[PDB]
C-alpha cells in the first residue's frame, strides 16, 4: 504494498 | 434462472490443478485460452458455479477420466455478472469424491486498467511506442483471466502454457522447462508445476524485458527484470534480494521451495508491488535504483519494498489466510516482517527507529468511528479491496510488535515458525495464530480485544506519591463516555529513578501500582511501542514539559516523538488545551532528531493545511512564521549537500523543501540559485539529490520554470526525478497550468495514469488548486472508477486526497451531497465516510480552537 509515496523525495 | 445466489462460492466441489493455456496477441490486444481444472464434489450437484468475469466463454465440457473409459460430455453455460459467475449444468450428477475435469474454452480483451490480464506500455529512448502484458490478480482478479474458484482458500496447483511470438519473452511463476514452436511464428512455453497455492498468486507476463540475475546460498536464481533501457537500475534490488531471501530462509528455517524468484518492474502498475510466488512485480519507483539521480528515501523505500513482497512469501504464500475478513495474517505481518529483517540484513539504515510512525499511521483512521477492527467481514470486490488498508498493515504490524514486546522475541518467533509449519500449503483465521502463540499467557484473550474491536484506548495515568492509579478509557474523536470497550493493554513505563523498562498488564478499567520510592517523573509507553496513547492528570503535561524543554535527552527521541503525538491527539478530545500542546511543541526549538521533528510537523503542518482552505490568510502567515521560527536553528545547519546517514539526508531535504515552501528567504535564493544554474545547463547540472526537491518546487514557481521542468520529463529514465518534477509542477499557482496536470496525467499520454492519484491529491493540497481538483474528482468519477475500482486504495486517496481538509458546513454538504448521488457507484465506501468525520472533526476542531491560536500566536512566547 500500500505505502509507496517514498520516491517523492 | 441462475441457481446460486450467494457471492460465495458453493463449499462442495474443491479444485486439486489446473492447466492453463494463454494464448495473447499484444497487436490486436485479445487473448484466447483453454482452461483444464481436476475437481471433486463432496456432494452430488449437477452444477458446478465458479468465477469468471469479462470472459468470453465458447465452450465448456465435462470429462470422466480412465484410460479406455474416459468419456467427454458438453455443459451448458449459464453467467451471472454482478456476481462475477458462472455456471456449467451438467446432464448427470457428479458422482461423489470421483474426479471429474472442466475444460472451458473463452476469449477476453487485454485489460485497459491495472487488473486482470492487463496492457502496459513504454517508450523506447527513440520514442518508439512498445506493449507489454502483465497480471495482477490479487485481490479477485484471476477470474479476470481465466475462470476459477477465485477464493484464497481453494488452493491447487497450477501448470501454466503461454504461445507467444518468437520475439516476446514470457515468465511466469515457475521455471520454463520446455518451448516448442507450435506453429508459424507461434511458440508454446512450458513452465513447471507450481505448488499448492491460491488463484490470486498466478502471475504470467509477456515482454521484452532484459534481467540480471545472481543465485542465493541456498541454490535460488533470483533475476530483477526491466525495460532494457532501465536494466542497469536493476543492482541494488538484485543484491538486496538475494540478502533478505537469505535472511528469511534461515531465520525461520523454512526454505523457499521454489527453484527461482524474479522480481519484475512492471512500467504501468496500480499498487506498490505483489507478491505473486516466483514472480513478484513492482511499480518501476519502488524497484529501481539510480545511484546518481535516486533519493535516500527511495533507497529506503526499495529496501523495505523487496523486504515486503519476500516476506509474503511466508505470510502471505506458503500461509494465505482463508478469507479476506483476516486478510491482516498476510498484510500485517509483511508489514512487520520488513522491520525485523531490514534491522538485520541493513542495520545502517536503523529502520528499527521508524517503526512508530507506522502505528501513528493507524492511529489517524483508527481514531475515527468509520475504522473497523483488524478483523472484519467483507463479501463483495470493493469491501475486500478496502481491507488494504493501514489498519490491516500498520495497525496489524503494531499490534504484532507489541505482542512481540510483551512475550518476548524468542517466545514470539518459537509461536510464528509452529504456526507456518502448521499451516504450510493451508490457510489460516485470527484463531489458528492465538493458538500457536500459546503453544509455547492467554493470548487469545488478549489478542481479542486488539483484532475484534476498532480503535485504541486512552490511559490515564493520576499518581499520588508512590501511587500510580491507571484507567482506560475508548479513545473518540471529538470529545468521555464510550461503548464500554476494554482491553488488554501491555503497559511499559519508565521514571526518573529508572530507565529499566517496567511493565504492567492492564486487563480492566482501573488499576494501580506502587512504586518503590517516589519519582519526580512518569512516562508510560516506552519508546511507543504499545497500539495506546496516554494522558497523565494534575501537573503530569506541565512536568513532561518542562522535562522536554530542560533535559529533553532524559528520554530517548521516539518518546520524544510520542509525547509530541499525544499532546494533540488529546486537544480533539478535549483532555489538554490547544494552547498547552502548542506550549509544549516549543521545545522542538532544540530538537535535533528526524524522529520528533518529523512528528512535531505532522502535527502542525496539518493545522495550516486547514487554514489554506479558508478566509485566513493572516492567522496562516503567522502560524507558518511561527514554524519556520521553530526550527529555523536547524534549517540554517542544512547543508546543500547529500552527506550524511540515510536520516540524515531525509532530514535535509524535508527540512530544505519545508524552509522554501514557506518562502524562508536563505533557502529560497539559494533554490533559486540552483535552479537557474540547472536549467542554464539545460539540465545536465548535477544537483545534489536531497536539495532537488526544494530547487525544482521553487523553479516551477515561473511560467519559465515550470515549462522548463516538464520539457526535462519526457527523457528522465529516473523514478526519483519524475516524482520530484511531478512534485513541483503541482506546486505552481497558475491554475491553467494545474487544469493541464490533471488532463494529462488522466489520459496517460505525457504522464502515465499510474500517477494521477498522487497529482491529483498534490494539486488537492495546492493552496490554489484545491477547488481544482475537488471539481476534476466528482466531474471524472466515472471513469476514475472504471480505471482503479471502487474500495482500491487509489480511490480512496483520491476521496481523501481532495476532500479531508475541509472545515466548513458548506464544504461539509458538497461532500455529502456528491458521494450520496453515487448510489451503487461509491456512495457507500468506507473512504466516504472516512473523509466526512475528518471534515465533521475539522469543523469542530477550528470553531474551537482558531481563535485560541490567533491569541497564543500573538503572545509570541517563542
Ligand atoms: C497476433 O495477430 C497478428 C495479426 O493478426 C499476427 O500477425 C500475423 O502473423 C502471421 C504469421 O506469423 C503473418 O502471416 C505470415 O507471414 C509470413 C511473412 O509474409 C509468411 O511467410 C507466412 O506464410 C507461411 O505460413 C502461412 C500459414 O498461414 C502459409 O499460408 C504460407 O504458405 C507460408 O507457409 C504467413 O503468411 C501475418 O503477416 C501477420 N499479420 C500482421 C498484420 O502482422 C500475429 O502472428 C499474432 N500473434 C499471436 C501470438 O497470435
Ligand atoms: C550530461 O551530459 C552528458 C552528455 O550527454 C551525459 O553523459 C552521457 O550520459 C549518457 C546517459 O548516462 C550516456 O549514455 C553517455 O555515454 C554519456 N556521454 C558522455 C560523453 O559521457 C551526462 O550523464 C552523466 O555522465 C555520464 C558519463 C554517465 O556517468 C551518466 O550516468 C551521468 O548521468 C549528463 N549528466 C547529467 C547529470 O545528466
Ligand atoms: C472484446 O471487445 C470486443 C469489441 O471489439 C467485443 O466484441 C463485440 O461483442 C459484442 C457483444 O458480444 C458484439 O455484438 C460485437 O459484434 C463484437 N464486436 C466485434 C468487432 O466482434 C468482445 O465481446 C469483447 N470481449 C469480451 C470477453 O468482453
Ligand atoms: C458511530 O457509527 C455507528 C454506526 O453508524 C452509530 O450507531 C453511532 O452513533 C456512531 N457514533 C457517533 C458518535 O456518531
Ligand atoms: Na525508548
Ligand atoms: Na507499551
Ligand atoms: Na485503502
Ligand atoms: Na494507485
Ligand atoms: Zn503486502
Amino acid at each position: 504494498x500500500k505505502h509507496h509515496a517514498f520516491s517523492f523525495k | 434462472p441462475f441457481p446460486w445466489n450467494k457471492i460465495r462460492l458453493p463449499e462442495y466441489v474443491i479444485p486439486v490443478h489446473y492447466d492453463l493455456l494463454i494464448h495473447a496477441n499484444l497487436t490486436t490486444l485479445t487473448f484466447w485460452g483453454t482452461t483444464k481444472v481436476e475437481i471433486t464434489a463432496s456432494q452430488p450437484t449437477s452444477t458446478i458455479i465458479l468465477h469468471s468475469h469479462h470472459l468470453q466463454i465458447s465452450r465448456a465440457t465435462l470429462r470422466k477420466g480412465a484410460g479406455e473409459r474416459l468419456s467427454e460430455e458438453p455443459l451448458q453455460v449459464l453467467e451471472h455478472p454482478r456476481q462475477e459467475q458462472i455456471a456449467l449444468l451438467a446432464p448427470e450428477p457428479l458422482l461423489v469424491g470421483l474426479p471429474y475435469t472442466v475444460v472451458i474454452h473463452y476469449a477476453g480483451n487485454l485489460s485497459e486498467t491495472f487488473h486482470g490480464f492487463y496492457k502496459s506500455t513504454y517508450r523506447t529512448k527513440e520514442g518508439e511506442l512498445r506493449i507489454l502484458a502483465s497480471t495482477q490478480f490479487e485481490p479477485t482478479a484471476a477470474r479476470m483471466a481465466f475462470p476459477c474458484f477465485d477464493e484464497p482458500a481453494f488452493k491447487a496447483s497450477f501448470s501454466i502454457k503461454i504461445r507467444r511470438e518468437p520475439r516476446h519473452l514470457a515468465i511466469s511463476n515457475m521455471p520454463l522447462v520446455k518451448s516448442v514452436t507450435v506453429a508459424e511464428g507461434l511458440i508454446e512455453d512450458h513452465f513447471d508445476v507450481t505448488v499448492k497455492m491460491s488463484t490470486y498468486l498466478v502471475a504470467f507476463i509477456i515482454s521484452d524485458f532484459e534481467s540480471v540475475s545472481k543465485i542465493t546460498k541456498s541454490g535460488v536464481k533470483v533475476s530483477v527484470y526491466a525495460v532494457p533501457d532501465k536494466i542497469n537500475q536493476a543492482d541494488y534490488a538484485l543484491d538486496a534480494a538475494v540478502t533478505l531471501l537469505e535472511f528469511y530462509e534461515d531465520y525461520f528455517s523454512i526454505p523457499y521451495p521454489l527453484p527461482k524468484q524474479d522480481l519484475a518492474a512492471i512500467p504501468d502498475f496500480q499498487s506498490g508491488a505483489m507478491e505473486n510466488w516466483g514472480l513478484t512485480t513492482y511499480r518501476e519507483s519502488a524497484l529501481l535504483f539510480d545511484a546518481e539521480k535516486s533519493s535516500a528515501s527511495s533507497k529506503l523505500g526499495i529496501t523495505m519494498t523487496v523486504a515486503h513482497e519476500l516476506a509474503h512469501q511466508w505470510f502471505g504464500n506458503l500461509v494465505t489466510m482463508e478469507w479476506w475478513n483476516d486478510l491482516w495474517l498476510n498484510e500485517g505481518f509483511a508489514k512487520f516482517m520488513e522491520f525485523v529483517s531490514v534491522s538485520v540484513t541493513h542495520p545502517e539504515l536503523k529502520v528499527g527507529d521508524y517503526f512508530f510512525g507506522k502505528c501513528f499511521d493507524a492511529m489517524e483512521v483508527d481514531a475515527l468511528n468509520s475504522s473497523h477492527p483488524v478483523s472484519t467481514p467483507v463479501e463483495n470486490p470493493a469491501q475486500i479491496r478496502e481491507m488494504f488498508d493501514d489498519v490491516s498493515y500498520d495497525k496489524g504490524a503494531c499490534i504484532l510488535n507489541m505482542l512481540r514486546e510483551y512475550l518476548s522475541a524468542d517466545a514470539f518467533k518459537s509461536g510464528i515458525v509452529q504456526y507456518l509449519q502448521k499451516h504450510s500449503y493451508k490457510n489460516t483465521k485470527n484463531e489458528d495464530l492465538w493458538d500457536s502463540m500459546a503453544s509455547i499467557v492467554d493470548v487469545k484473550t488478549m489478542m481479542n480485544t486488539w483484532t475484534l474491536q476498532k480503535g485504541f484506548p486512552l490511559i490515564t495515568i493520576t499518581v499520588r506519591g508512590r501511587n500510580v492509579h491507571m484507567k482506560q478509557e475508548h479513545y473518540m474523536k471529538g470529545s468521555a463516555p464510550d461503548t464500554g470497550y476494554l482491553w488488554h493493554v501491555p503497559l511499559t513505563f519508565i521514571t526518573s529513578k529508572s530507565d529499566m523498562v517496567h511493565r504492567f498488564l492492564l486487563k480492566t478499567k482501573t488499576d494501580v501500582l506502587i512504586l518503590p520510592e517516589e519519582v519526580e517523573w512518569i512516562k508510560f509507553n516506552v519508546g511507543m511501542n504499545g497500539y495506546y496513547i496516554v494522558h497523565y492528570e494534575d501537573d503530569g503535561w506541565d512536568s513532561l514539559t518542562g522535562l522536554l524543554k530542560g533535559t529533553h535527552t532524559a528520554v530517548s527521541s521516539n518518546d520524544r516523538a510520542s509525547l509530541i503525538n499525544n499532546a494533540f491527539q488529546l486537544v480533539s478530545i478535549g483532555k489538554l488545551s490547544i494552547e498547552k500542546a502548542l506550549d509544549l511543541s516549543l521545545y522542538l526549538k532544540h530538537e535535533t532528531e528526524i524522529m520528533p521533528v518529523f512528528q512535531g510537523l505532522n502535527e502542525l503542518i496539518p493545522m495550516y493545511k486547514l487554514m489554506e482552505k479558508r478566509d485566513m490568510n493572516e492567522v496562516e502567515t503567522q502560524f507558518k512564521a511561527f514554524l519556520i521560527r521553530l526550527l529555523r536553528d536547524l534549517i540554517d545547519k542544512q547543508t546543500w549537500t547529500d552527506e550524511g546517514s540515510v536520516s540524515e539526508r531525509m532530514l535535509r531535504s524535508q527540512l530544505l523543501l519545508l524552509a522554501c515552501v514557506h518562502n524562508y528567504q536563505p533557502c529560497v535564493q539559494r533554490a533559486e540559485g540552483y535552479f537557474r544554474k540547472w536549467k542554464e545547463s539545460n539540465g545536465n547540472l548535477s544537483l545534489p539529490v536531497d536539495v532537488t526537491l526544494a530547487v525544482f518546487a521553487v523553479g516551477a514557481q515561473s511560467t519559465e520554470g515550470w515549462d522548463f521542468l516538464y520539457s526535462k520529463y519526457q527523457f528522465s529514465l529516473s523514478s526519483t526525478e519524475k516524482s520530484q518534477i511531478e512534485f513541483a509542477l503541482c506546486r505552481t499557482q497558475n491554475k491553467e497550468k494545474l487544469q493541464w496536470l490533471l488532463d494529462e496525467s488522466f489520459k496517460g499520454d505525457k504522464i502515465k495514469t499510474q500517477e494521477f492519484p498522487q497529482i491529483l491529491t498534490l494539486i488537492g493540497r495546492n493552496p490554489v488548486g484545491y477547488p481544482l481538483a475537488w471539481q476534476f474528482l466528482r466531474k471524472n468519477w466515472n471513469k476514475l472508477v472504471q480505471k482503479f475500482e471502487l474500495g482500491s486504495s487509489s480511490i480512496a486517496h483520491m476521496v481523501m486526497g481532495t476532500t479531508n481538509q475541509f472545515s466548513t458546513r458548506t464544504r461539509l454538504e458538497e461532500v455529502k451531497g456528491f458521494f450520496s448521488s453515487l448510489k451503487e457507484n461509491g456512495s457507500q465506501l468506507r473512504c466516504v465516510q472516512q473523509t466526512i468525520e475528518t471534515i465533521e472533526e475539522n469543523i469542530g476542531w477550528m470553531d474551537k480552537n482558531f481563535d485560541k491560536i490567533r491569541v497564543w500566536l500573538q503572545s509570541e512566547k517563542l
